[PDB]
Parts: C-alpha cells; structure tokens; sequence
C-alpha cells in the first residue's frame, strides 16, 4: 500500500494472509466461515492462511488463526481475455469460528460508482520499497469505465474496474494482490494488476469487479 | 504452471524488485551481453558472450500486484534498473539469425515471455502475440557470436542467480 497508514488494528477482520514458507505472497478476503476469496493469479495447490492478523507474526497476535486449505476453484474464464476474471475461492479445511477479529464481509451486488472513495488494505510494498510490519490501509477512488478503458484497452474487460491515480499517489502495490477493496460497507473489488511503478499520478490500479461474479461465488460456496 | 520460479538459493524470484543472472547450466563460463546484428551501428542483440560471466543481470516483470513470479505468468524481461525501460527484451525478425532476442526502449503492459521449468533449470519461451503457442529461446551461431534467438525444441537452459554480488 502506497501513501497509506497502519490500519486501526482489526478494523478489516475479513483480511486473510496467504503465506508460503512463512512469507506473505498474497492476501484474500473471508467471505464465509469456510471460504476465502482471492485473485486467481495467486493460485497454489495448497495454502497456509492467516486470519485475525495485524502484524504477520501469529505468535504475537492473540485471537489469530493459521489454517490450512487444499481446495481452491479458479473462475472458469480466468485469463480469457488475458488478466480478466481474476478471482478464485479457497475452501478452508475447516470452518472458522468468527469473532471480533475474524469476520466475513458481504459482497457488493451493485457495480462500482465512478468517483466513489473506497478503502484498500494489505501488507504489500510501501512507497519506500520496503514491506510494512502491520496491515496498511489507504483510500482510493473509483475511476469511470470510460477512463479505465482509455488507459487499459486492449486489456480492459468489465470483470475489472480502475481505482486510484490521484495527485495523492495513494495506491496498492506488489504484495497487495488478492486483498480487498471496500466501498460503502461492502466488498467491491480484489487487488489485481496495474502499471509499474505504483503510485503514479494519473494511473489507477485495476481491481477484480466482484459485482459481476456474485452468482458464481454463491453457487461455488453452496456446491 | 502454478509453480513459483525460484533462484539458485531456492528463494522465489521477485516481480521486478531484484535483478538476477541467467546462468546457462552448461555454460557458466559465459554470460548475457549486447552485440551488433545486421548492419546496426549500436549493439542491440542479446548474445551469450564467453568473455563475460555472469553477464548482464535481468529483471522479470508482471503487471500483477504480486511480488513473486509463477511459470504461468507472461513476463517482460529487461536489462538495467527497474526505473528504466531502455533494456526491454523483444523478439524481432533479423536475417540471417531468424527471430532474434533484441533490446528496445518501449514496453507493453504484458510481455511475451514465460520462464518454464526445463531439465535442471528453466528455459525462456517466447509467445508471439501472447497466444497459446510458445517458441523456445536457444542459441544461433552466426558471425562468431552465439545469439539468443528462437530455436524451438532446442532451448538454452538456465539457472537464475540473484544478483547480490552488486
Ligand atoms: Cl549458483
């Protein structure tokens, strides 16, 4: 997260850390007690998932859980066209007990509103190119589809939307993949891709447009 | 595939942040360099030069907001620092080499290469138009130089060494 600040601890209790050999490589979002939504580009054959975290050291985080997951389902049209449909559902080996620090979030049914200010959170790179010790939060604003397509055609697809690109240089960055973009109290997007470097004035980042997938998510979780 | 690309220390290769040497598994005595091709006055073709080891380091870049690289990702490959796009690889028809690896100073959001497991290391695969069919990068010997170029079925196999000597 570029030009953000430490999140208030446990203010984003749906945040999931996907870790590999004790290092974070992506985030995800708890959307049901047994399911984590993340970007399909973060797919692995198995996962270790950290819930209830603030720092990434579970042995310093009361209320946290480090849980295993074997099964995940990429959206069937992931990467056709290239970069599009960038979501997957990870089934935890067991359902978690929700608490004030581990909680699912509802998915937006309505698609993004151009101009609206939203929140993105993650443990990815800071402006100084270092990794933060605790979860970071920043606001970014949704850009119109007209501007998103102008900047990103031929790779813009309505399974995506753009946010950020302000004078404020607020942005997501590498290591924030798969984490949440929250708008007006609901999960609206997942961090997906963008033009490097992060935090360029006039260049928004691209997020998975989850309003397009509510039926597939519901069906997958129920099946 | 879903496999993470790793360096010679077994650590994931980063997305752009760190540079790495492509060390040929059976040519550790040689390394990547720029050379002249055709009638060009400036060296813009990529060769494996027996006089430079480990050679010019590269960075592997994907637009995805992740800090590791998987074998399935389309990549840009470039010489030089993250901040520069003057060393970006592309594959360009150039007689009599064939489809030669060359450097250019422009970069697409999504590059045309993948890094794929092969033998004891990895091969570089070029996908024209970022389609489904990949062409292996190997060596073409012309004008006393070993150019990196498409040589499908005869890839140059590399290990990837993090460039912490600099
Ligand atoms: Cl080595």
């Amino acid at each position: 997260i570029i030009n953000g600040e430490d999140c208030s601890p446990h203010s984003q209790p749906w945040q999931a850390a996907l870790v590999m050999e004790n290092e974070l490589f992506c985030s995800g979002v708890l959307v049901h007690p047994q399911w984590v939504l993340s970007a399909a580009h973060c797919f692995q054959n198995s996962y270790t998932i950290g819930l209830g975290l603030h720092s990434l050291e579970a042995d310093q985080e009361p209320g946290s859980q480090m849980v295993e997951a074997s099964l995940s389902v990429r959206h069937p049209e992931y990467n056709r066209p290239l970069l599009a449909n960038d979501l997957m559902l990870i089934k935890l080996d067991e359902s978690v007990s929700e608490s004030d620090t581990i909680r699912s979030i509802s998915i937006a049914s309505q698609c993004p509103t151009a101009g609206n200010s939203c929140l993105v959170s993650g443990w990815g790179l800071l402006a100084n190119g270092r990794m933060p010790t605790v979860l970071q939060c920043v606001n970014v604003s949704v850009v119109s589809e007209e501007v998103c397509s102008k900047l990103y055609d031929p790779l813009y697809h309505p399974s995506m939307f753009c946010a950020g690109g302000g004078q404020d240089q607020k942005d997501s960055c590498n290591g924030d993949s798969g984490g949440p973009l929250i708008c007006n109290g609901y999960l609206q997007g997942l961090v997906s891709f963008g033009k490097a470097p992060c935090g360029q004035v006039g260049v928004p980042g691209v997020y998975t447009n989850l309003c397009k997938f509510t039926e597939w998510i519901e069906k997958t979780v129920q099946a | 595939g879903s496999s993470v690309v790793v360096d010679t220390n077994g650590q994931p290769v980063s997305n752009g942040a760190d540079a790495y040497y492509l060390v040929p598994v059976s040519h550790g005595h040689a390394g990547l360099a720029l050379a002249k091709i055709g009638n060009e006055a400036e060296p813009r073709a990529v060769v494996l030069d027996p006089h430079h080891r480990p050679g010019l380091p590269v960075r592997f870049e994907s637009p995805l907001m992740i800090n590791i690289i998987k074998e399935s990702y389309f990549l840009n490959i470039k010489f030089g620092p993250s901040s520069s796009d003057s060393g970006v690889w592309d594959v360009i028809q150039q007689d009599p080499i064939g489809l030669a690896v060359k450097v250019t100073d422009t970069k697409s959001l999504l590059g045309p290469f993948k890094v794929e497991k092969e033998g004891e290391g990895y091969k570089i695969v070029y996908y024209p138009e970022r389609g489904q069919t990949g062409l292996d990068i190997g060596l073409v010997h012309r004008n006393d130089k070993y150019y990196l170029a498409v040589k499908d079925g005869e890839p140059c196999v590399f290990k990837i060494r993090k460039a912490t000597d600099e």
